[PDB]
RNA sequence: GUAGGGGAGCGUUCAGUCCGCGGAGAAGCCAUACCGGAAGGAGUGGUGGAGCCGACUGAAGUGCGGAUGCCGGCAUGAGUAACGAUAAAAGAAGUGAGAAUCUUCUUCGCCGUAAGGACAAGGGUUCCUGGGGAAGGGUCGUCCGCCCAGGGAAAGUCGG
RNA sequence: GCGAGAGCUAACUUCCGUAGCCGAGAGGGAAACAACCCAGACCAUCAGCUAAGGUCCCUAAAUGAUCGCUCAGUGGUUAA
RNA sequence: AAAGGUGAAAAGAACCCCGGGAGGGGAGUGAAAGAGAACCUGAAACCGUGGACUUACAAGCAGUCAUGGCACCUUAUGCG
């Protein structure tokens, strides 16, 4: 029992293994009213709108 | 009185490392590593002064034997036939008659076989 | 696999007492704000709840009853919101996203009638 | 110039468009995460980007975004609509340290690391 | 050419003497394609901000990669395991720079010869009030048994 | 390797005699390979000859010459 | 046990900008803040940003030799 690691992995290799810890930018619409920035199918932040207006100001 | 390292010690060390340039990880970052590979170098260098030397003349040989065979005649028959005719050139120079100058290893090429004759 | 429902991390007991709790507040108050998941498992026992609710009997009263332990609520959803939803075929329910919270990093919603 | 010291004399060095949050309790390759994801653009766009970036570290990298800014505006009558993340990045602050008890008697040390991250805004031009 | 013997030297501190530099900038640090047969040594430039090079002579705590060596810092494993009983949570409301975690309300769930209450031993201000939020809290905290301040403990009859 | 004992005229065996090598020996050859074959490296060279071993292509060098042999891939691992 | 060092002198940074703060950018002082109180120098490991040339048919003690490509020109137009 108790596996451990063999030798140091390189920086080189470690590095390899992070090509896929880019994270993704939220694509990111501009309010048709109030104007700032909201995410698709989520109520704007900024007024409160998601046609006419739910969540308050 | 005592005599610390103070700054010796990096002084060597700096040195290694910096003949260390280019070495990949940590062969050029970490001193023993670096220290210990140019041993190996030491070894790879001294060889190859002499092995180059080893080198190049085959070099010059395959050249010869291709220019050699163009006209018809082997290498080997080719040089006894230059040493027949007590043509007396280095096969480096015999290397670039045959690869830079055609009508005129073609000449030696006439001369040697008349030699073999 | 065609199964159905959530386990929403609990027992059996847990998973009731959630939809209970949550469709008696939902009732109490119009709108509630919960996680996405939870609204999303919370519409369509809510819907049903509302629809025997619009039977008016005693019958449809004492089903009510079971599922929402508080009187004043069930008293509401029997009186007052089932007889408006009347004329419209089910659908008493929507749910909107709000988003991301902070401490635990989930995408809350907003669910009304 | 003829000396260093007159240099240091005459001119004074100037950081135009630059802002520092020093000692940052969070990790480096977190907030770089997020950081990755700000560099290279439009001011306008790192400011809400960093209102929808789900990351905690999104938080202190917003408010140095902000100090740089107000840094390119203020200290240095920049050009507000023409302002862009020119250079960003996260170093390593003095990481705190901590014992921690393990099963039967070993004990650990945990590294909360800290951190220093770096905006710097500039004006962009095409030409 | 291994153990080993022999020979000529390189560099380090301190010491005597000689030379002599140094705010128009020393030692140290950094870069470098030059020099010497090697230890090594100079040239220029960047750093630095107050001491120091060369020569001869003397004395050593005098030269490191090893010792599962010693002290220290930082890597790997890795954004991995884990976040400490499977008694369980939900909504509203308030607060607040910021709330899944704090406060209130309504419920829900779990202990109930206990997971309730009262002493002793031990601990020592941890109690109450008002404030705070770096760290401590395995998250978060606006909260706390944490931090700051001020209050609080009363015996002829209980115990000595 | 040669000379013997021990051993099964076994052992990358054991114990002696003797020569050489390795040990403390780099260089070419034997695919690879302390030991075998050639050969003892003061340094520099993009110069010439040779040793063992080699000259179809990988791979430097005659797909050489002449008289034969084997046709079995013998070549490229054993015997009555 | 570990622990040391602003500056000649505290003149220890009024005031303005982002931030709850932390931290920072200005200004002002200073010879120097390339000395700001996590304050002399500030090496190496180790973590990053940017740029040069590079790498997605490849078997590797990572060197060494030879050549070609690109790039560069402060002991540098060659021995690079
Ligand atoms: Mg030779
Ligand atoms: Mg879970
Ligand atoms: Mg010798
Ligand atoms: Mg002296
Ligand atoms: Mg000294
Ligand atoms: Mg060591
Ligand atoms: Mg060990
Ligand atoms: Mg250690
Ligand atoms: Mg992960
Ligand atoms: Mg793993
Ligand atoms: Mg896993
Ligand atoms: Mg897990
Ligand atoms: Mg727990
Ligand atoms: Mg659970
Ligand atoms: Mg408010
Ligand atoms: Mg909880
Ligand atoms: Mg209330
Ligand atoms: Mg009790
Ligand atoms: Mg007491
Ligand atoms: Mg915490
Ligand atoms: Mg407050
Ligand atoms: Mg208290
Ligand atoms: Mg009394
Ligand atoms: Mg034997
Ligand atoms: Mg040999
Ligand atoms: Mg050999
Ligand atoms: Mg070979
Ligand atoms: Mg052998
Ligand atoms: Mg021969
Ligand atoms: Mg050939
Ligand atoms: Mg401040
Ligand atoms: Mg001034
Ligand atoms: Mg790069
Ligand atoms: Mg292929
Ligand atoms: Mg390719």
């Amino acid at each position: 029992k108790h596996p451990v690691p063999k030798k140091k992995t390189s920086k080189s290799k470690r590095d390899m293994r992070r090509s896929h810890h880019a994270l993704t930018a939220p694509n990111l619409t501009e309010c048709p009213q109030c104007h700032g920035k909201k995410l698709s199918h989520h109520i704007c932040p900024n007024c409160g709108y998601y046609d006419g207006r739910q969540v308050l100001a | 009185p005592r005599a610390k390292t103070g700054i010796v010690r990096r002084r060597r060390h700096k040195k290694v490392l910096k003949r260390a340039k280019g070495f990949w990880g940590s062969r050029s970052k970490q001193y023993r590593n670096a220290f210990q590979t140019l041993l190996n170098a030491a070894t790879y260098e001294y060889r190859d002064r002499r092995n180059k030397k080893r080198d190049f003349r085959r070099l010059w040989i395959q050249r010869i034997n291709a220019g050699a065979r163009l006209h018809g005649m082997n290498y080997s028959t080719f040089i006894n036939g230059l040493k027949r005719a007590n043509i007396d050139l280095n096969r480096k120079v015999l290397a670039d008659i045959a690869a830079r100058e055609p009508e005129a290893f073609k000449a030696l090429v006439d001369a040697s076989r008349n030699a073999r004759q | 696999h065609g199964k159905a429902g959530r386990k929403l991390n609990r027992n059996s007991s847990a998973r009731v007492a959630l939809a209970r709790a949550q469709a008696t507040a939902l009732l109490r108050e119009g709108r509630i704000q919960t996680t996405l998941t939870k609204a999303k498992e919370l519409r369509p026992f809510v819907e049903q709840l509302i629809t025997t609710a619009k039977g008016g009997d005693l019958h449809s009263r004492r089903l009510v009853a079971q599922d929402i332990h508080d009187k004043d609520v069930v008293r509401k959803v029997m009186d007052e919101v089932a007889p408006k939803y009347a004329e419209r075929p089910g659908g008493y329910t929507r749910i909107l996203r709000v988003g991301t919270r902070r401490g635990d990093g989930v995408t809350m919603a907003l669910i009304e009638l | 110039f003829r000396n260093k010291k007159q240099r240091k004399q005459q001119v004074k060095l100037r950081k135009p468009g630059f802002a520092v949050a020093k000692y940052v309790r969070m990790s480096p390759r977190k907030v770089r995460l997020v950081v990755d994801v700000i560099r290279g653009k439009s001011v306008q766009d790192a400011e809400d980007l960093l209102r929808f970036i789900p990351r905690s570290a999104s938080e202190p990298v917003a408010k140095v975004l902000n100090s740089a800014k107000a840094n390119a505006l203020h200290n240095d009558e920049m050009l507000e609509d023409r302002l862009f993340v020119k250079e960003a990045y996260v170093d390593a602050g003095p990481t705190l340290k901590r014992l921690i008890p393990r099963a039967r008697g070993s004990a650990n040390i945990i590294k909360k690391r800290t951190s220093h991250i770096t905006i710097i805004v500039a004006e962009k031009g095409n030409k």
